């Protein structure tokens, strides 16, 4: 949960959320 | 190494070595011998044996296996290197010149050669009609170098001890089958500081750039074939010139000049028994290589390149031909043992990586071919051997 | 009589080209990927990767770079091949029709320059200034990228820096920089030059040239917030920006090297390194600011993510999604967890897409044993090796068109049956319930029901009609019981609900407002279907009601109302075809006899007489078949139940007899489910079996596969595999993984004491070489035999040897050592899989590599190094030398056909032999005199011979016959000239199409298939001349008329090129373009074939139609 992978840029929240 | 490359080539396909093929062929060169039937004598019209000088092979098409050897009393020879009915080779001859014939040069992709001889003459034999095309005149001295580009077959340029370097064209009409100049570079070679400041080398790099190399000059010079330099009273300036990478304070002066299939790479051999390699694209005009072992103690030892770029085969005085791995100039080379005199030409078949023939000093061209396993079944144990691929110590 | 047809039957699937951007428009991210001359175009949408474009390049992808120029709206894309043809491309969307067009196009190569050690390297500058190439040695190449620079003209710079490792376009400069590695003979060093457009030439550049580690790799570009590089060597990490200079030399990254990279982060925070060993890293560029303004890079730190496969590409898409595509394995989707698992690792595979990968070896097996034959290939490497199999293909129970929807259709509720029993299931959509009903009977079965109207479903039993249902709650269909007969030989449809029940029959019409009395006459016979075929989506309206008399199969077609015999025509099929059901095609319709046995007969139906039309054969099994037409698709085409079903379908005139791609079923109801065609409820005879042109099945082996060979007596695979182990001081040799050498029914290690002739370091990798045995049912590698240390198996064969009447598997190993070139000593070793065991026979030591090995006349040939021999197994089962043949470099490849022998050599061209029975001995008949490096060989005819270079090109060089007597019968004349564009690794005898009525003057004889390194499969078929002049004008035709997608010269293309010659291509026939005529439009085939004349009646060559044209590229696309 430390900033190590926290974060990763996304483009839109819906892009892979029905995958 | 060769069988690991082999082994891995299905699995990752291809890769760059850094020279033209995918496989280390180091291990192979102490394979090379010449068979007793593989050596020829060159003999002269009084009948004893003169030296062979010049030879290379054609580069028309279903005849890259035929050899032109020149000698010392003007005569050509065609010889048949892959053929193997175990007769005479010399499938033609005629005498091309009265006096010495100092170089031959195939046109590129057609049965026919030119002649540079001690008449101060070339002249252009068509091969497979068996008569003169014409004769080049106009050097004074002794013509010494003739090259073709590999890009064009009409245009050709020699090099003669007068110091010129004279650029015929077939294209143009000649006034009573005397072929005239179409561009002349005078004193090209010339020690500012008995005369005879004379050219040796002249070759080819693209259609209008040419590499040139003197006797006691020192300094390797390029020149742009688009510039008109009859016209020149002052002496000509090369667009790019390779100082002298040595030591040495004597008159140096380079030999012989070879370029690899790329064009990028020029090997030049000196005086001082060394083969510098220089890089012709880049700004580095520092020598990229340095190769030594051999002795280049005369003008008539002269080097090539195998069909992929990988090794470099060069005469000697010592009387053995030597070949480097050019990736590894630090490594030994391979000593082609076996000619009783000095080896003075050597020639990598373009077309098979298998043959050498290298023409020396002692009246004999010996083919060196690539056989690979010493064991097998009987029939000739050392008369079919008279030269022998060994590590130099 | 050398003319060649080579035609892709699987494109490549090895990806080396790789990007993601706003391509296609300037809101969707897209992904492209370049599998060699494919480029195939994906919008990341919700459900995931959606295919939206897949071009051919006319070349080989080695440089794919996304730029977007100030201005335009989206990227545009600059493609670079390997005969330097660079592109630029423009996604153009035109509503419905979807272009991809060129705005600009040149070659690039040089007369003058050593191509490059490190490879193509292609940059774009960060403001779109420049294009940067670095093609050869001591140049530097620069394409300015101005509007008018259409035709691409570029100029050359010239550096001291000969040897130049990798060049990167910097971030955060006004004149655009360079930041490289170069090598020199005082190490490795990093330097920067700003270019100048207007100078042509390089400045001083922005900071100093520093001494790196001597193995770094490659360099990343950090964007404008960090500014500078990182150099990412072996075991040593480097970030430099002017006096900035950070360096980490984590432990985790030295034990294999970083080959591919990615950005995450915009502002370059994050990276994603790829590896070797396939393990996945994240590298951390830590930030801190000064007080405020300028920020600062503080440290740099690398993780390791997991593992995933072999990667030629990481590419984080976006939402923690990353494409890793690998070379050497199947290319993956995968998501990068915020947290780790079990045995720790943030990378979850999401999907996973196939890759051939390296095609090592390869065979064509009939496992069915039917006709149709089977590709089974060895591929991949490392952890990613496998067996991947190609094949050529397309109580709950009951049969009825159920419409419970009138006009949406489909099927919601569903009846089950056992045998005898039946009940009506609740199938609310995707779920079941179990309940009894008091209301129903569930003591009889159910085989054909059907719906009417207003949803009118009744139940059926032999007794009587009983309902008590939901939706019809009336018997308003009632069918009549005559004599309480069981529902066999029955046909029903929606519009009437009747099956054959007792023998005093009129006509069942009983329906709302209608009662029909077709069928009045008195009909003793029980008349297996007595409704009508629709033609279309019609109902109720037959446009004939004819379907002949089952009694004699007449060729001349009756009316039913008249009802009289017309003329006889006997068939060869007495026996009356099982089932005769017409099926509609497209706009097609035809009539067909389904003889199960054999014999099938296909007509035509014209209108009221309907005379006769043309017939075709083709076999089937013995097994009775019924014609089944399924509505699902545009094409209501048929469904067979053979032994084999073949699901015809339909062409212009000529219908393909496609395979199912299932082992067998008898009675089955297809649904027409859109979601999913392919998987559906059906059921079998017994089980429940739920059911592209090409399948492929993969075995995974976790190891790297060598060679295969069937051996059908024992019905086994025997694949040499290569296994990668870790070498330790401590306990011998661990391995790496549980790949498949280890896990094994049974095991078994070589003892062989002739091998007398080395310890390695505490961490060397070794290889472990085994033989497995593998059933061809199941899989599963039954067997695992490893050879001694340090040997190699190379070569492998399953035959059978002299008298022996016992199977041979016949395996040629080297022993191979550090310190050698070239392997000085090998072994031939015979064994026999007699019952899960792998006995050793014999041995044979020889002193050499055994590179291949083929069975000669029941005499084992072999390939030493430098050396061909031929080996008899004598009665003691010792093989015994016989004849040696020594001229030859080495015989890496051996291929032979009766007599004849023909040997490929690593410098030298294919070497054609001849055994000679009365003297004893090999006799060099002819020999290819044109210096080729062999890749593969193959034996077409008794004189054409099909050679691969290893430059990616084919040729065929053929035994002249017309020569006179003399020196030049000796020679083999290349006559066929190609340029593949693809390493071809393996050649083989066979096809994937059914083997029947091939005799029937087929354009094309023989079939061979190659497989590559880049996982494509092709076939060459040889032309006769005629064929093959009119495929040449045809392509030229097609060359003139179609454009290519980066304006690329298809004969350019296809021309023979080497690093010494580039010949024109000559004697091949490009099949893919060839088959290309049938995707141009209408008009574009009318411009075609304008002026072109075909000989096809006769010897008279009429002017050509477009539908002579179709037929003969059909027929060609047939074989594929
Ligand atoms: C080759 C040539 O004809 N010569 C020459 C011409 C022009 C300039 C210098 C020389 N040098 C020479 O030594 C000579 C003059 C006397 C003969 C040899």
């Amino acid at each position: 949960m430390a900033d190590f992978l926290k974060g990763l840029p996304v483009y839109n929240k819906s892009n892979f959320s029905r995958f | 190494m060769l069988f690991n490359s082999v082994l891995r080539q299905p699995q990752l396909g291809v890769l760059r070595n850094g020279w033209s093929s995918q496989y280390p062929l180091q291990s192979l060169l102490t394979g090379y011998q010449c068979s007793g039937n593989d050596e020829h004598t060159s003999y002269g019209e009084t009948g004893v044996p003169v030296p062979p000088f010049g030879c290379t092979f054609s580069s028309a098409p279903n005849m890259e296996h035929v050899l032109a050897v020149a000698n010392e009393e003007g005569f050509v020879r065609l010889y048949n290197t892959e053929s193997q009915s175990f007769r005479k080779k010399c499938f033609k001859e005629w005498m091309a010149h009265w006096n010495a014939v100092f170089d031959l040069a195939w046109v590129p992709g057609e049965l026919k050669l030119v002649t540079a001889a001690g008449d101060q003459t070339a002249k252009f034999w068509d091969v497979k009609a068996g008569e003169l095309i014409g004769t080049c005149k106009g050097h004074q001295c002794s013509l010494k170098s003739v090259a073709f580009s590999k890009f064009e077959k009409a245009v050709f340029c020699t090099g003669g001890r007068d110091g010129n370097i004279m650029v015929w064209d077939t294209r143009c009409n000649k006034k009573d089958g005397f072929y005239r100049q179409v561009n002349q570079i005078s004193g090209a070679h010339n020690t500012s500081d008995d005369f005879q400041q004379s050219v040796t080398v002249v070759l080819f790099q693209d259609e209008n750039t040419l590499v040139s190399a003197g006797a006691v000059d020192g300094i390797i010079k390029v020149w742009d074939l688009r510039k008109n330099y009859t016209a020149y009273r002052q002496e000509p300036i090369a667009s790019k010139s390779f100082l002298y990478p040595g030591s040495s304070t004597r008159k140096l002066g380079y030999s012989s000049l070879i370029l690899d299939s790329t064009g990028s790479t020029l090997f030049a051999n000196c005086t001082d028994d060394n083969i510098y390699m220089f890089n012709m694209t880049g700004l580095k005009t520092s020598p990229v290589a340095i190769f030594n072992g051999h002795q280049n103690s005369t003008f008539y030892v002269k080097s090539s390149l195998s069909p992929d770029d990988q090794f470099l085969v060069s005469g000697s005085s010592d009387e053995a031909a030597y070949i480097w791995k050019v990736s590894t100039p630090w490594q030994p080379p391979t000593v082609l043992l076996g000619h009783s005199q000095e080896v003075t030409s050597v020639c990598w078949c373009p077309s098979d990586f298998t043959k050498i023939a290298t023409c020396s000093d002692d009246n004999t061209l010996k083919i060196w071919r690539l056989n690979r396993g010493l064991e097998e079944k009987p029939g000739g144990d050392k008369l079919s051997t008279v030269g022998w691929a060994s590590q130099k110590k | 009589m050398s003319y060649n047809y080579v035609v892709t039957a699987q494109k490549p699937t090895a990806v080396n080209g790789c990007v993601t951007g706003h391509f296609t428009s300037a809101e969707d991210l897209n992904l492209l990927i370049a599998k060699n001359t494919r480029l195939e175009i994906y919008v990341v949408t919700a459900e995931g990767l959606r295919p939206v474009k897949e071009v051919g390049m006319y070349g080989k992808i080695a440089v794919m770079e996304l730029f977007r120029p100030k201005g335009e709206s989206k990227d545009l894309l600059f493609i670079l091949t390997a005969k330097y043809n660079a592109c630029i491309l423009e996604y153009k969307q035109s509503g419905e029709s979807i272009d991809i067009i060129t705005r600009a196009h040149g070659n690039v190569q040089d007369r003058i320059g050593r191509p490059s050690e490190t490879g193509i390297i292609g940059i774009i500058d960060p403001e779109c200034r420049m294009i940067g190439l670095r093609l050869y040695d001591g140049l530097f190449k620069v394409i300015p990228l101005d509007r008018d620079n259409k035709e691409l003209k570029a100029f050359n710079i010239r550096l001291e820096e000969l040897h130049v490792i990798d060049v990167k376009f910097l971030y955060g400069c006004q004149a655009p920089t360079i930041c490289f590695v170069y090598q020199d003979p005082q190490g490795r060093h990093v330097k920067t030059y700003e270019v100048s457009l207007r100078e042509k030439e390089f400045n001083k550049g922005p900071w100093k040239q520093e001494n790196v580690e001597a193995e770094a790799s490659m360099v990343i570009a950090v964007p404008e917030p960090f500014g500078g590089a990182i150099i990412i060597g072996q075991e040593s990490i480097t970030y430099h920006n002017g006096d900035k200079y950070l360096a980490i030399a984590p432990p985790i990254i030295k034990q294999s090297t970083i080959v591919c990279h990615n950005r995450v982060d915009p502002n370059g925070s994050r990276y994603l390194l790829g590896d070797m060993e396939g393990r996945l890293f994240m590298l951390l560029l830590e930030k801190e600011e000064q007080m405020d303004g300028t920020v600062t890079l503080k440290d740099l730190r690398v993780e390791l993510l997991g593992e995933t496969s072999i990667a030629e590409c990481l590419t984080y898409l976006d939402n923690g999604v990353v494409f890793v595509g690998s070379r050497l394995g199947d290319s993956q989707l995968v998501k990068l967890n915020v947290d780790s698992n079990e045995q720790g690792s943030y990378v979850v595979a999401m999907e996973t897409f196939t890759n051939l990968g390296p095609i090592v070896d390869m065979c064509v097996v009939d496992l069915e044993r039917q006709g149709q034959g089977q590709l089974v290939t060895c591929s991949g490497a490392f952890k990613e090796g496998s067996l991947r199999i190609i094949r050529n293909g397309i109580g709950i129970k009951g049969l009825w068109p159920l419409r419970s929807d009138p006009n949406r259709e489909t099927d919601d509720t569903l009846v089950l049956s056992f045998v005898g029993q039946t009940r009506v299931l609740m199938l609310n959509g995707e779920e079941v319930e179990e309940t009894e009903l008091m209301g129903f009977v569930d003591d009889q079965q159910t085989f054909f029901c059907g719906n009417v109207a207003h949803q009118q479903l009744i139940q059926i039993t032999s007794a009587s009609v009983r309902l008590v249902s939901q939706e019809p709650k009336a018997l308003v269909s009632e069918w009549k019981e005559p004599q309480a007969k069981n529902i066999s030989v029955a046909s029903c449809n929606s519009s009437q609900v009747v099956v054959a029940v007792g023998r005093a029959l009129y006509y069942l019409q009983i329906h709302p407002q209608e009662l029909r009395q077709i069928s009045h006459t008195e009909m003793e016979h029980e008349v297996a279907c007595l409704d009508i075929t629709p033609l279309g989506d019609s109902n109720g309206l037959s446009p004939l009601c004819a379907i002949g008399l089952w009694t004699d199969i007449s060729a001349r077609i009756l009316k039913l109302p008249s009802f009289e015999l017309l003329h006889k025509e006997m068939l060869g099929g007495e026996i009356i075809p099982r089932s005769i059901l017409m099926t509609t095609f497209e706009s097609s319709h035809y009539l067909l006899c389904a003889l199960g046995d054999g014999a099938l007969f296909y007509f035509g139906l014209n209108i009221e007489t309907g005379l006769l039309s043309d017939r075709k054969k083709v076999t089937l099994g013995t097994q009775p078949t019924v014609l089944r037409t399924f509505r699902s698709l545009s094409t209501t085409n048929v469904f067979a139940c053979s032994d084999r079903p073949t699901v015809i379908y339909s062409s212009n005139h000529k219908l393909v007899f496609s395979n199912v791609n299932l082992k067998e079923v008898n009675y089955m109801c297809p649904l027409n489910s859109d979601g999913y065609p392919d998987s559906l409820a059906l059921a079998n005879n017994s089980t429940l079996t739920i059911g592209q042109k090409l399948h492929i099945r993969t075995v995974p082996l976790y190891e790297s596969p060598r060679k295969i060979c069937y051996q059908e007596v024992s019905q086994c695979f025997g694949v040499l595999s290569s296994r990668i182990e870790v070498q330790d001081t401590s306990g011998g040799t661990t391995a790496l993984r549980p790949s498949a050498s280890t896990q094994a029914l049974s095991s078994s290690v070589s003892s062989s004491k002739l091998f007398s002739s080395h310890e390695t370091s505490f961490g060397e990798e070794v290889e472990v070489h085994n033989l497995l045995i593998i059933d061809q049912h199941t899989f599963e590698v039954l067997h695992a035999h490893q050879f001694l240390q340090n040997e190699y198996a190379l070569s492998l064969v399953s035959c059978k040897l002299g008298k022996d009447p016992n199977t041979y598997f016949i395996v040629g190993t080297a022993m191979v050592y550090p310190e050698e070139a070239e392997p000085k000593q090998g072994r031939i070793v015979v064994f026999q899989y007699s019952d899960g065991k792998l006995q050793t026979v014999a041995e044979k030591e020889v002193k050499g590599a055994v590179y291949s090995m083929v069975e000669f006349n029941g005499k084992l040939l072999a390939s030493i190094n430098s050396t061909v021999r031929l080996y008899e197994w004598t009665t003691e089962k010792e093989l015994r030398t016989e004849c040696n043949h020594y001229n030859n470099i080495m015989a890496l490849y051996l291929k032979t056909k009766g007599d004849f022998i023909l040997v490929g050599d690593l410098m030298r061209s294919v070497l054609l032999l001849a055994y000679k029975p009365m003297e004893g001995n090999f006799e060099e008949i002819a020999r290819d005199f044109n210096p080729n490096w062999m890749s593969a060989v193959e034996i077409l005819d008794d004189d054409n011979f099909l050679g691969a270079e290893n430059a990616f090109n084919l040729f065929v060089c053929q035994k002249d016959s017309a020569a006179t007597t003399d020196e030049e019968r000796q020679h083999l004349q290349e006559v066929g000239l190609f340029h593949l564009g693809e390493f071809v690794n393996v050649f083989c005898h066979g096809s994937l199409v059914m083997q029947n009525l091939g005799e029937t003057s087929t354009p094309t004889q023989g079939s061979v298939l190659f497989g590559t390194v880049n996982g494509m499969i092709g076939l060459v078929t040889s032309l006769s001349e005629s064929w093959y002049n009119l495929l040449l004008d045809m392509q030229n035709r097609l060359n003139k008329v179609i454009k290519s997608v980066g304006k690329i010269e298809h004969s350019f293309w296809r021309s023979f090129h080497t690093e010494r010659k580039t010949e024109p291509a000559t004697g091949f026939i490009d099949g893919d373009l060839i088959e290309s005529f049938l995707d141009i439009s209408r008009p574009k085939m009318q411009e075609v074939v304008a002026n072109l004349q075909y000989d096809d009646g006769s010897g008279m060559k009429r002017e050509a139609t477009a539908d002579d044209l179709i037929k003969v590229v059909e027929e060609l696309t047939r074989i594929h």
